[PDB]
């Protein structure tokens, strides 16, 4: 169960 | 010192010497098209359509797509070496499939030039790979106009796009930076590829795995019908809707069996390779299934409004198939054609919900021509086969009158990434913010208002392209003002 | 071993020696001018990022390469060996003093040598051994997190339970979810209500203390160390075991051996090895990073605190419940022991050296050596428990095999042509080469703990393709260096050399180059004596240098097999290509002042620098259209111009009573100067960063405004016009900001007083103009979305028509990664304080077996001053998420000498 939301990647 | 080092599980890029080489290529390509027109890539557009609310168990994952989050949608996906999601993700996998394609095509073509055969019985079906490879490009070029062009029917538009098809590259070549071709040029070289190889393509079918004339016709009535073109659309329905029978059940049981089965559904045209062991992914976004010892348990993060499952009369095969009340145990629907193949169980006893990549089936060709013959005033053949379909669906349709189309269409199709496009089509406003959500869902699945409407001809209707695209190549003009 | 004229910081035994971490690059941040080490994981396996004098590359690493006694070993065989075996550390800074290293010397090289022994009579045997705890060294962040009932309320007001329902209703429910689920299993169903309350609204679940604990590191160590005639001998068993601060399970510990040999056998030839190796375990937390529920300092975050990990007292139950959930989820230790895990490294070190000397004036010296690493790790999906989607178990294991030799062998001739002209000629060879290799085979339907054999599988569908991968690269290189010095006060440095690497086309793979160098001791010939100065040299330099820091095999045009049914083999391209493919070439004009004042109890040492890289390394990104995602590429520029200073000098009163301070600093300006594709500006997607030819790597997002008072919609200001703010956000509202990613100050500082056996020691470290997006944030302030999550108590504040004068938004809108999110991440650090006391010198005269003693109380991280709201400001680049923050640590320790 991962909240995506928003990954700003390094 | 020799210190060259060339990496193990690699071969060098050389011409097609062989036609063993070539047959090799060709795999690949249909590998490819497995993880391309996959139904996880399809999702996105499904949820971004009229029918589904979040739940309050999503993670923002489906949210962007159900509720319009125009800020999130901008730069939706990744296409990394980590993962491949999302829009960006649809965008990647499709020009992969057209520049791999373009590799195979050309290679082919110059290996034939190049008289490289042992014998006319390899050129003849050399020159059947070729078709195939056309068909892939039609297809890749059509899937990446299906989402990042613009309808006829929007409205406000960034200044240039509204005739812009997508980036037509022609030639395996990966230094390529070029500019958006004309959407006539677009659906005239995927329509050409496509007549192409109908030509050359024999008229049974050879196999169910690969690329054959039947799925060929499906694929351009389903682009034709996109285009309202609609005499068009049903001269290539006629031409397979009769090959492939519909899936014989006496209740809703008998049905799924069928339906589910990769293996023994009559109506699959056109289907990705899968085995347990290769070619089979879970699909489980728009159910939330899980497995639990020999059981099946459920927690979706979106779900139907009301009026999608009233779609369904109550002794249709698909409203325990397609969609299914096992939401919260009992108490509520969800989209549920994805479930699984049992066929791809490690353990015939419990689920591990694996499925494969379908490609064509005759139901939607069956939509295909009952819509467009409606349009083309030709109700006999219309209602013919809008009762076919629903009454082996267990629940024939009362009167046939394109409002009967819109519900049918909308309910067999459902999961498959076809609403968003029918709604732009038939000119409906999304009206999320005014559905009812289902009752007995009520405190997990709650009504949540759309961050932005979507009215007809919204501009967000038709996605805009990667950042990594635009970013790279200034002059890629976008879709979105301003 | 390096230039008269070349850039040299040289690190302290002490600098080095006894830390409770195994990476010890840590234990330089802030030690040497321009050297920027920065680790941004608290894990106990996680190495620091080095950069000397910038970020030299937008692709190839900027890492400096290490050294250690001769040959070139990667962090990760650093980390196995025993850090209190090294006699110091030399950080080489610029071409001239980077001449005759290879690979890639234009990041700096990071020489360590480990101790010899020391040609002593009795020869000293010394003994320590420490013991201490591991914690986390921020709370701040969850002081401000929504309560229990405070997120019941908000959720409940904000609809996100539906519309019109009360809290109570709202609790019925999830207690009602609890209640069902935990009844279906056996392992539960007549435990809750009695020993487990996963929901409880009248008890605020210490989430903090479902994820974190705190944690032991222990080290020891005895070393023999002497010999006495042309021979010596230095070495030491030791052992160190660092467990992980997180409860999801991370540890390193290493059992260690070295054994350091030299002797001259005649007056032309003397040999010598060293010799190390060491049996080593490590693990690490490997859901840091992501957004997952329940784990991690988002967890810590996030979670409600009405959902409790915890049983009845107050320990960590099995699994806890979220309501929704079909399944209860396995808490941090219950997962573990359901996901076991192990792994086993064998590290050989074998290092040898013959130095012949012919006739007067030359030393030819051979250098050969290995390093293998044989690893073997073993992981299980353990059968029969109830919280699985199946009964059936896994298991994975994997071998890894990493062998790399290196020779590296001299010919050294020095000579004089008068009592004014000193000559020194040097010219080597250098083959390295690297093999490595990677095997794992894995089964499952296991279904019993005893029988789990890898062979005793099910075989069908359940059977799986191994994994394999090699990957092997060379280098073969020829380098030369001069020394000329004139009366002893001009001094000149010339270089010439070709490196040559596999990682490259045969075409492409060799590349020329050079250094020239001068010191200059204005002391010494225009200052016979001075009543205050007592050193004064001035050094400068140019020289060019390769950077090769790249895959192994990113030139070839490649295919690789994807089969498409399982009778016949399928092929698809794999790699774009470029035959051109070459080094990077990287360029230092260094320009240095070192002085010394007083009676060498002040020095100073200025160094200018301008670095420049062409022919730049760049993994370009492609256009999606291509059907890849890179190509590495020679193209592009860019340059690094800065200045770094390091001074130190003593202070007595009672000279039986020293006093000694320590400065460390640099500030380096960047600029990309030529992109790819004509490219002016290339903004990296979805990263808040952007490359733009006139300026350095800089952020670039639209400039959050604040809310419209009048309806409560968050503004952007629209760049370019007045000035102007909108309500509509739009990817076309950003623009680049003026904050570097590659943080431009690096610095440090150290203090230190000794009275008579007590002494203090606090050294600190800082890196300011570091700006980071805070990722953590994207979720606790939102009022849009994710209401799951725990919110920060500014949401309950959230403007509405009758509470109409906050900054806080309306509820309903997402936000959008604007400046918002863009913290500073500068941070001074007080990297450890140690008070040591060395027991007298008359309190064991009697007793002839030990000699001294020590006792020391130490921490490391205790001091923390930042403006950055998520835990640890160091831990990120350009965004921080969920992150494992550095530990801090505080530790007790013995020394023990015969
Ligand atoms: C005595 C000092 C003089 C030694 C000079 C040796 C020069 C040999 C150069 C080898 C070479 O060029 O091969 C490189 C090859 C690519 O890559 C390779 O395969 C290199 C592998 C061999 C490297 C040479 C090892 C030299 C060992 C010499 C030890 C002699 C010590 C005697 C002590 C008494
Ligand atoms: C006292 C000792 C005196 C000797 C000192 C050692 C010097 C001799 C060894 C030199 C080896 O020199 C090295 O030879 C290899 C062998 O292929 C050359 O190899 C290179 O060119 C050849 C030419 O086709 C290609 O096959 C190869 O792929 C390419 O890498 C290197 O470019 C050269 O650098």
């Amino acid at each position: 169960a991962s909240t995506t939301g928003a990954n700003s990647q390094r | 010192c020799e210190l060259d080092r060339d990496p193990e599980g690699k071969d060098f890029q050389q011409p097609y010497t062989s036609f063993v080489q070539t047959k090799q290529n060709r795999d690949g390509l249909y590998a490819l098209l497995r993880n391309t027109e996959n139904p996880r890539m399809h999702f996105y557009q499904e949820l971004q359509s009229d029918m589904y609310c979040t739940t309050i168990t999503d993670g923002n994952s489906l949210a962007p797509f159900v509720n319009w989050d125009l800020g999130i949608l901008n730069d939706h996906g990744r296409a990394d070496e980590d993962e491949v999601s999302g829009i960006a993700g649809y965008y990647f996998v499709y020009n992969r499939l057209n520049q791999q394609a373009n590799a195979f095509v050309n290679n082919t073509e110059a290996a034939l030039q190049n008289q490289v055969y042992k014998n006319s019985t390899e050129i003849a079906n050399a020159k059947s790979f070729l078709a195939e490879g056309k068909v892939l490009q039609a297809l890749a070029i059509w899937r990446l106009m299906d989402r990042f062009s613009f309808h006829e029917s929007v409205t406000e538009v960034n200044s240039g796009a509204k005739d812009l098809g997508v980036i037509l590259l022609k030639e395996y070549n990966p230094g390529y930076i070029g500019p958006r071709a004309t959407k006539a040029q677009c659906y005239d070289y995927i329509l050409s590829r496509l007549s192409e190889a109908i030509e050359v393509l024999p008229e049974n079918r050879e196999s169910v795995l690969y690329v054959s004339r039947d799925y060929a016709y499906a694929l351009r009535a389903r682009i034709y019908l996109a285009l309202g073109e609609y005499g068009k659309a049903a001269a290539d329905a006629k031409m397979v809707v009769d090959k492939y029978p519909l899936i014989g059940a006496a209740d809703a049981s008998e049905f799924e069996n069928i339906y589910r089965s990769d293996a023994n559904n009559p109506e699959i045209i056109f289907r990705g390779f899968a085995s347990a062991t290769l070619g089979s992914f879970t699909a489980t976004t728009l159910n939330g299934a899980a497995p639990a010892g020999k059981d099946i348990k459920y927690n979706p993060s979106a779900v139907p409004f009301q009026w999608v499952v009233d779609l369904y009369e109550n002794e249709d095969f698909r409203k325990s198939v397609y969609i299914a009340k096992v939401v919260k145990k009992d108490k509520g629907y969800l989209v549920n054609k994805f479930l699984e193949d049992k066929a791809y169980r490690d353990v015939q006893d419990k689920p591990n919900l694996k499925v494969g990549a379908r490609y064509f089936s005759v139901a939607e060709v069956y939509l295909i021509l009952v819509e467009s013959a409606l349009q083309t005033g030709d109700t006999p053949t219309a209602e013919k086969y809008l009762k076919a379909l629903s009454k082996a669906r267990g629940a024939e349709v009362s009167v046939v009158n394109m409002e009967a189309l819109q519900a049918e269409r909308t309910r067999e199709l459902i999961g498959e990434g076809s609403r968003l496009r029918d709604m732009v089509r038939w000119s409906i406003p999304n009206n999320h913010d005014a559905f009812e959500t289902q009752p007995g869902l009520e405190g997990f699945a709650n009504t949540t208002p759309l961050k932005a409407q979507a009215p007809v001809g919204f501009y967000a209707y038709t996605w805009e392209f990667p950042q990594r695209d635009r970013q790279t190549n200034p002059q890629l003009i976008k879709n979105w003002p301003i | 071993l390096s230039t008269v004229s070349g850039s040299v910081a040289k690190v302290s035994s002490e600098k080095l020696a006894e830390k409770p971490v195994a990476n010890i690059m840590d234990a330089l941040q802030g030690q040497v001018a321009g050297m920027q080490v920065m680790t941004t994981s608290g894990d106990p396996t996680a190495v620091a990022s080095v950069e000397i004098h910038g970020t030299g590359s937008l692709g190839a690493s900027s890492a400096p390469l290490y050294i250690v006694d001769g040959m070139q070993t990667s962090l990760d065989v650093v980390a196995t060996m025993n850090p209190n075996d090294f006699e110091s550390m030399s950080v080489l800074k610029d071409a001239s003093a980077t001449s005759i290293y290879g690979a890639r010397a234009a990041n700096g090289v990071v020489f360590i040598q480990t101790k010899k022994g020391k040609m002593s009579e009795r020869g000293r045997i010394t003994f320590n051994a420490s013991y201490g705890i591991s914690q986390i060294l921020n709370t701040k962040p969850l002081d401000n997190m929504m309560t229990g009932d405070e997120l019941l309320d908000f959720q409940v007001k904000a609809g996100f339970w539906g519309n019109n329902q009360t809290v109570q209703k709202v609790k019925d429910m999830i207690l009602a979810g609890a209640e069902d689920l935990y009844g279906n299993y056996d392992s539960l169903k007549d435990e809750y209500g009695k020993t487990l309350f996963p929901v409880d609204f009248n008890h605020d679940a210490d989430w903090l203390k479902a994820l974190f604990k705190t944690a032991p590191t222990s080290q020891g160590d005895i070393s023999f160390s002497g010999g006495s005639q042309g021979t010596s001998y230095y070495a030491s068993i030791g052992y160190f075991d660092q467990e992980g601060m997180a409860r999801e399970p991370a540890n390193f510990k290493r059992y260690s051996g070295r054994l350091n040999f030299e002797s001259r056998i005649n007056e032309w030839l003397k040999v010598g090895a060293n010799l190390s190796g060491a049996i080593a375990n490590r693990r690490s937390a490997d859901y840091f990073g992501k957004y997952y529920m329940g784990s991690g300092t988002f967890g810590v975050l996030t979670m409600p605190r009405y959902y409790n990990p915890f049983d009845v007292n107050g320990d960590l139950a099995d699994v806890y419940y979220m309501y929704g959930a079909t399944r209860p989820s396995m808490t941090e230790p219950y997962f573990a022991k359901m996901r076991p895990f192990s792994s086993e490294s064998h590290q050989a070190n074998v290092n040898g050296f013959a130095q012949i000397t012919p006739i007067k004036g030359l030393t030819l010296k051979a250098q050969a050596g290995v390093d293998i690493t044989n690893t073997r790790t073993s992981s299980k999906r353990m059968p029969n428990n109830p919280y699985d989607s199946t009964p059936l178990g896994e298991r994975r294991e994997r071998a890894y095999r990493d062998v790399s030799k290196s020779f590296t062998n001299t010919a050294e001739y020095k000579f004089s042509i008068d009592e004014k002209h000193d000559l020194t000629a040097l010219m080597g060879h250098e083959y390295i080469e690297y093999e490595g290799d990677v095997i794992g085979a894995s089964s499952k339907g296991f279904e019993s703990d005893k029988l789990m054999l890898l062979s005793q599988g099910k075989t069908g569908n359940s059977l799986s393709l191994p994994e394999h991968r090699v990957a092997e690269y060379a280098y073969l290189s020829f380098f030369s260096r001069f020394n000329y010095g004139f009366d002893k006060w001009m001094y000149i440095d010339f270089s010439v050399r070709n490196d040559q690497s596999s990682r490259f086309g045969s075409n492409n793979r060799s590349a020329w180059f050079y250094s020239v160098g001068g010191m200059f001791d204005i002391y010494n010939k225009f200052i016979q004596e001075s009543n205050w100065l007592s050193d004064l040299r001035l050094k400068m330099s140019y020289g060019t240098t390769g950077n090769s820091e790249i895959g192994n095999y990113n030139h070839q045009a490649l295919v690789t097999v994807n089969n498409y049914t399982e009778d016949a083999m399928g092929l698809s391209i794999s790699t774009a290509g470029n035959p051109d493919l070459s080094w990077e070439k990287q360029s230092q004009f260094n320009f240095g002042l070192a002085a010394g004042a007083f009676n060498n109890r002040l020095s100073a040492e200025v160094d200018f620098y301008v670095r420049t890289t062409n022919d730049m390394l760049i993994d370009v990104p492609m256009p999606y259209i291509s059907g890849f995602f890179s190509q590495y590429q020679n193209v592009g520029s860019m340059k690094n111009t800065g200045v770094d200073l390091s001074l130190k000098g003593t202070i007595y009163q009672n000279k039986d009573w020293n006093v000694y301070a320590s400065a460390n600093f640099n500030y380096n300006r960047q600029e990309i100067t030529k992109l790819f594709f004509g490219l002016n500006k290339y903004m990296l997607p979805n990263t808040g960063t952007i490359w733009e030819i006139g300026y350095p790597n800089s952020f670039y997002m639209a400039e959050y405004a604040g809310i419209d008072k009048k309806t409560g919609k968050q503004l952007w200001y629209v760049p370019g016009q007045v000035k102007v703010t909108t309500s509509q956000y739009s990817a076309d509202l950003e623009t680049r900001i003026d904050k570097s990613v590659t943080p431009p100050i690096t610095g440090g500082f150290s203090l230190g007083a000794s009275w008579k056996g007590l002494s203090l020691d606090a050294d600190f470290a800082y890196i300011v103009g570091k700006w980071m997006i805070n990722n953590d944030r994207y979720f606790t302030e939102n009022g849009g979305g994710l209401m799951q999550l725990n919110k920060d108590k500014m949401l309950l504040n959230a403007w509405t028509e009758d509470n109409k004068e906050t900054d806080v938004p309306k509820l309903g809108q997402s936000p959008q990664f604007d400046t918002h999110l863009l913290e500073n991440a500068s941070f001074l650090r007080l990297k450890n304080l140690k008070l040591t006391y060395v027991l007298p010198n008359s309190l064991f005269a009697g007793q002839n077996v030990i000699g001294g003693a020590r006792v020391y109380l130490m921490a490391r991280n205790l001091l923390t001053v930042t403006k950055y709201k998520g835990f640890d400001p160091e831990a990120g680049g350009n965004v921080g998420k969920n992150q494992y923050p550095n530990s801090k640590q505080y530790v007790a320790g013995i020394q023990l000498s015969f």
